[PDB]
């Protein structure tokens, strides 16, 4: 249904890897 | 990138936790 774009997007990624942080492409 | 996949195609939660450490 929608987009995840710019600031809307690192936010999500704040919420859905919590303190661990994330990575620019899968890390498997 | 992640761009592609989630702003400008659609990324369900599922691949956007494949970008967790």
């Amino acid at each position: 249904n929608q987009h995840l774009c710019g600031s809307h997007l690192v936010e999500a990624l704040y919420l859905v890897c919590g303190e661990r942080g994330f990575f620019y492409t899968p890390k498997t | 990138g992640i761009v592609e996949q989630x702003c400008t195609s659609i990324x369900s939660l599922y691949q956007l936790e494949n970008y967790c450490n």
